[PDB]
C-alpha cells in the first residue's frame, strides 16, 4: 500500500490559509509524520500522531487533523511566512510491514511577498577593485512581476529572492542581472523583461 | 538532539568506491539509511537495530556496503559507482521504545558522478557597491554579491558583517544558473540591504563569505593548474561616504 | 504478519 | 520450574506389513527447551529423522513431532529414545503397534 | 466458521556458547505456516505452508526484517532480565511470547491476547481491553512502567485489531481448500485380551480436523471414568490429529458397552459398539 500527497505544488501570498493534505491506504492504522526539506539541508520534522488527540500541534506555527473517518492527515498554518518557502514530505510507518519510512510525492511550496508600497527602480551599482563586469538591480517591485530573462551572450538574469530587513518590518523582492562588456549599460538591460513604466532610473 | 553526516558533498568519477560516515544521538539503537533522488522521494535503502542488518532494499544490489559494528556508529560503502547512483543518502536514528517511533534525519549526504574529471573549477568572488542613486532616494543601500566560474553546483554563501554573521536584510537565489546553458559552469548571485546609515560609516566591514565543496586530498588532479581543492573564497568591501 | 517487538 | 515430557509413539495410519509408513514420536507439556529425541530401528540410530518446529502449549509447555519414513514388518523393532534434564536416564518407549 | 491465527517465540540463552537460540513459528488454527531459526544459515523467514508461497518477495523481506528485529530485541532483552531478577550471567534461561488474534465467521474480530513469559511462569501480559496490562511481579512492573510511558497498548491493540485480523482474511482466502474445510474422524475399534476373562477396548478416531474433539466411554447409558485410560490428542504427520481411549473389560460384558466420538465434521454423534 502507499501514501498518497495530492498537493502537488502551491504558491500563495504571505499570510494565507494553508492546507497540505497527505491521505494513506484506508485500511491500516499507521504512525503519521510530515517533514519539511528546504533546497540544501536535510529533513526536519514537524509533527507526529498515534497518541490519540487528533488535533496535533508543533513546530513552525504548523497543525494537524487526523480524521480516520477520511484517512488524512493534512498539514494547516491560518498565517504562511515567507520563510516557509520548502518542499513538504509526509512520511507514514505501514506498522505491519515493518519500521521503515514510506515518504510521499513531495509537495513543493512557494510563497509570494504582500507588497503594500510598491517602488519599483532600477540601478547600477558601484563595480569592485579586483571585477570587471557592472551589475543591474532590479528591486522593490511588487510579486505579480514578470522577470523575463536576458538574450544577448555576456548578460546573465537570474530570478527573484525576498530578504527580510527583520528589523524596519520591511520586505522586498530583487533581481539581478550583469555583463562585462562595455556598451552594456544598465539604464538599458531590463528592457527585455516586462516591467511597468514608473521604472525608476538614476538622474 | 542531532544526527550528524560526514561528509556533507563529494563526487566521483564511475568505477571507484565511496564511504559515507555517520554519527546518530546518544543512547539511540535503531538507525535507517535513506536516498533521495535529485527533486524526488527519499528511497529506503537498509535500516539497523544494534550493530546488525535487519533489512535491504531489494531493488539494489550486493554492491552497495552498510555496517555499524560499533553498535553507535554506521558506515556506508558503495563500489562501481555510476551515475545512477548520484543522490543525497540521509542517516536516520530512532529509538523504538518510542510508540510514534520517531525517526530523526541528519544533514545528509550529497553525491554526484561523472564520466571524468575534467569539470571541477573554484569560484571567483567580487562584492559590487550600492549606488547613491538608491542611497539618496530611500535611505537604503543595497549591496550586491557574486560567485563565477565555479563547478558544481555545492557552493555555500554566507554574508558577514564586521566578522559576525547578519540574515536580517539577507536575500540569495536558492539555486545556482549555468553560465552557458547549451553545455557547464556555474554562477550564484547574492544581495544584502542595509540602511544608508550603517553604509556610510566606516567602520562596518562588508565581507561575502563564499563556501565551496569541493575536491579533496586524496584525489589526483592532472590539469596543468591549481587544485580546485575545498575552500574558502571571499571578497569585502568598506564603508563609504 | 509478524508483529511489532518492544524491550523491558 | 520444570516439567516432564510426555512421549506418544505411533504410526500416521493404520500398520501394515511390508507398506510404507511413517513413525511418530510426540514429546509434549515439558520444559525447559534442551531435549534429545532419538529414534531407533532395533537399537540402531535412524539416520534421517526430520523433526517439527519448536512451538508451545497453553501452559508454556513445548510440544514437538519427530517422524521418518519407515516400512514395518512382524519383527522388526521400533522406539523412541528421549533424553532430557529432567530425566536421571534416557527414556525408552516402545512402540505397540495397536496402542 | 470461527478462527485464530498465534505467533510463538522461544528465546533460551546458551552460556559459553555464543549468542543464544531464538525460535519463531507463525501458527493458524492448527496449521504452521512460517518459521524462523536463528541458527539457520538461510536467516529468512522461509515458509512451512503450500498457500503461503504465493506472496512476492516484498513480503519475505519484511516478515524477515521484523523478525530479525526481534531476535536482537529479545537477546538484548534477556540481559535485562537476569539484573532485573539479580540471577547469574553464566545460567541459562528461557524467553518466550505469544500473541494473535481470533476472528469469528464474518472476519469480525472477537479477542485478543498477549503474553510474555519467564522461565515457564507469566511475566507480562494484555488485559482483554487490549490497552492495559497485568505484570506478574515487582521485576515486571518495572517493564509494565516502561510500557506504560510509552503507548504500547495502543500500537499493540492497532495490531490485533487491524494487522493481524485485516491480514489473517488474506490467509483464508489464499488457501480456502485446505484451512477452511475440516477433515471427519475416520472410527473403529479394537480389542484386546490380558487375562483368561479380563480384555481391554480401545475406541479409535485418526485423521481428523481440527483437534478439539471429545472421546466418551459410556456404560449401559452411564457414563464411566474408573479404569478409563485416555491419551492427549496427538498431530499424525499429514495435518491430521489421532486420539484413543481404552477401557478394561471382563469376558461376557463386552456388548453392553458403548463409545461416542463428538466432532464437527460428523453431523451426528457416533455411537459405537461391539
Amino acid at each position: 500500500q502507499s501514501v498518497t500527497q495530492p498537493d502537488i505544488h502551491i504558491t500563495v501570498s504571505e499570510g494565507a490559509s494553508l492546507e497540505l493534505r497527505c491521505n494513506y491506504s484506508y485500511g491500516a492504522t499507521p504512525y503519521l509524520f510530515w517533514y519539511v526539506q528546504s533546497p540544501g539541508q536535510g529533513l526536519q520534522l514537524l509533527l507526529k500522531y498515534f497518541s490519540g488527540d487528533t488535533l496535533v500541534q508543533g513546530i513552525k506555527g504548523f497543525e494537524a487533523e487526523f480524521k480516520r473517518s477520511q484517512s488524512s492527515f493534512n498539514l494547516r498554518k491560518p498565517s504562511v511566512h515567507w520563510s516557509d518557502a520548502a518542499e513538504y514530505f509526509c512520511a507514514v510507518v505501514f506498522t505491519g510491514g515493518g519500521n521503515k519510512l514510506t515518504f510521499g510525492t513531495g509537495t513543493q511550496l512557494k510563497v509570494e511577498l504582500n507588497i503594500q508600497n510598491p517602488d519599483p527602480a532600477v540601478y547600477q551599482l558601484r563595480d569592485s577593485k579586483s571585477s570587471d563586469k557592472s551589475v543591474c538591480l532590479f528591486t522593490d517591485f511588487d510579486s505579480q512581476t514578470n522577470v523575463s530573462q536576458s538574450k544577448d551572450s555576456d548578460v546573465y538574469i537570474t530570478d527573484k529572492c525576498v530578504l527580510d530587513m527583520r528589523s524596519m518590518d520591511f520586505k522586498s523582492n530583487s533581481a539581478v542581472a550583469w555583463s562585462n562588456k562595455s556598451d552594456f549599460a544598465c539604464a538599458n538591460a531590463f528592457n527585455n523583461s516586462i516591467i511597468p513604466e514608473d521604472t525608476f532610473f538614476p538622474s | 538532539t542531532g544526527v550528524s553526516q560526514d561528509p556533507r558533498h563529494k563526487i566521483t568519477k564511475r568505477g571507484q568506491n565511496v564511504t559515507f560516515r555517520c554519527d546518530p544521538i546518544s543512547e539511540h539503537n535503531r538507525l535507517y539509511w535513506y536516498r533521495q533522488t535529485l527533486g524526488q522521494g527519499p528511497e529506503f535503502l537498509t535500516y539497523f537495530q544494534n550493530e546488525a542488518q535487519l533489512e535491504k532494499s531489494r531493488l539494489l544490489s550486493d554492491r552497495f556496503s552498510a555496517e555499524r559494528p560499533k553498535g553507535s556508529f554506521s558506515t556506508l560503502e558503495i563500489q562501481r559507482t555510476e551515475q545512477g547512483d548520484s543522490a543525497m543518502y540521509l542517516c536516520a536514528s530512532s529509538l523504538r521504545d518510542r510508540v510514534p517511533e520517531t525517526q530523526y534525519f541528519g544533514p545528509g549526504t550529497r553525491l554526484l558522478v561523472l564520466e571524468d574529471l575534467k569539470n571541477v573549477f573554484p569560484p571567483e568572488v567580487a562584492v559590487f557597491e550600492p549606488s547613491e542613486a538608491e542611497i539618496s532616494h530611500t535611505q537604503k543601500a543595497t549591496l550586491v554579491c557574486l560567485a563565477t566560474g565555479f563547478y558544481p553546483d555545492h557552493v555555500e554563501l554566507s554574508w558577514w558583517v564586521n566578522g559576525k554573521e547578519v540574515h536580517s536584510g539577507v536575500c540569495t537565489d536558492p539555486q545556482p544558473l549555468k553560465e552557458q546553458p547549451a553545455l557547464s559552469r556555474y554562477a550564484l548571485s547574492s544581495r544584502l540591504r542595509v540602511s544608508a546609515t550603517f553604509w556610510q560609516n566606516p567602520r562596518n566591514h562588508f565581507r561575502c563569505q563564499v563556501q565551496f565543496y569541493g575536491l579533496s586530498e586524496n584525489d589526483e588532479w592532472t590539469q596543468d593548474r591549481a587544485k580546485p581543492v575545498t575552500q574558502i573564497v571571499s571578497a569585502e568591501a568598506w564603508g563609504r561616504a | 504478519r509478524y508483529p511489532l517487538t518492544f524491550g523491558w | 520450574i520444570q516439567r516432564t515430557p510426555k512421549i506418544q509413539v505411533y504410526s500416521r495410519h493404520p500398520a501394515e506389513n511390508g507398506k510404507s509408513n511413517f513413525l511418530n514420536c510426540y514429546v509434549s507439556g515439558f520444559h525447559p527447551s534442551d531435549i534429545e529425541v532419538d529414534l531407533l530401528k532395533n537399537g540402531e540410530r535412524i539416520e534421517k529423522v526430520e523433526h517439527s518446529d519448536l512451538s508451545f502449549s497453553k501452559d508454556w509447555s513445548f510440544y514437538l513431532l519427530y517422524y521418518t519414513e519407515f516400512t514395518p514388518t512382524e519383527k522388526d523393532e521400533y522406539a523412541c529414545r528421549v533424553n532430557h534434564v529432567t530425566l536421571s536416564q534416557p527414556k525408552i518407549v516402545k512402540w505397540d503397534r495397536d496402542m | 466458521g470461527s478462527h485464530s491465527m498465534r505467533y510463538f517465540s522461544t528465546s533460551v540463552s546458551r552460556p559459553g556458547r555464543g549468542e543464544p537460540r531464538f525460535i519463531a513459528v507463525g501458527y493458524v488454527d492448527d496449521t504452521q505456516f512460517v518459521r524462523f531459526d536463528s541458527d539457520a544459515a538461510s536467516q529468512r523467514m522461509e515458509p512451512r505452508a503450500p498457500w503461503i508461497e504465493q506472496e512476492g518477495p516484498e513480503y519475505w523481506d519484511e516478515e524477515t526484517g521484523k523478525v530479525k528485529a526481534h531476535s536482537q530485541t529479545d537477546r538484548e532483552n534477556l540481559r535485562i532480565a537476569l539484573r532485573y531478577y539479580n540471577q547469574s550471567e553464566a545460567g541459562s534461561h528461557t524467553l518466550q511470547m505469544m500473541f494473535g488474534c481470533d476472528v469469528g465467521s464474518d472476519g469480525r474480530f472477537l479477542r485478543g491476547y498477549h503474553q510474555y513469559a519467564y522461565d515457564g511462569k507469566d511475566y507480562i501480559a494484555l488485559k482483554e481491553d487490549l490497552r492495559s496490562w497485568t505484570a506478574a511481579d515487582m521485576a515486571a512492573q518495572i517493564t509494565k512502567r516502561k510500557w506504560e510511558a510509552a503507548h504500547v497498548a495502543e500500537q499493540q491493540r492497532a495490531y490485533l485489531e487491524g494487522t493481524c485480523v485485516d491480514g489473517l482474511r488474506r490467509y483464508l482466502e489464499n488457501g480456502k481448500e485446505t484451512l477452511q474445510r475440516t477433515d471427519p474422524p475416520k472410527t473403529h475399534m479394537t480389542h484386546h485380551p490380558i487375562s483368561d476373562h479380563e480384555a481391554t477396548l480401545r475406541c479409535w478416531a485418526l485423521g481428523f480436523y481440527p483437534a478439539e474433539i471429545t472421546l466418551t466411554w459410556q456404560r449401559d447409558g452411564e457414563d464411566q471414568t474408573q479404569d478409563t485410560e485416555l491419551v492427549e490428542t496427538r498431530p499424525a504427520g499429514d495435518g491430521t490429529f489421532q486420539k484413543w481411549a481404552a477401557v478394561v473389560v471382563p469376558s461376557g460384558e463386552e456388548q453392553r458397552y458403548t463409545c461416542h466420538v463428538q466432532h464437527e465434521g460428523l453431523p451426528k454423534p457416533l455411537t459405537l459398539r461391539w
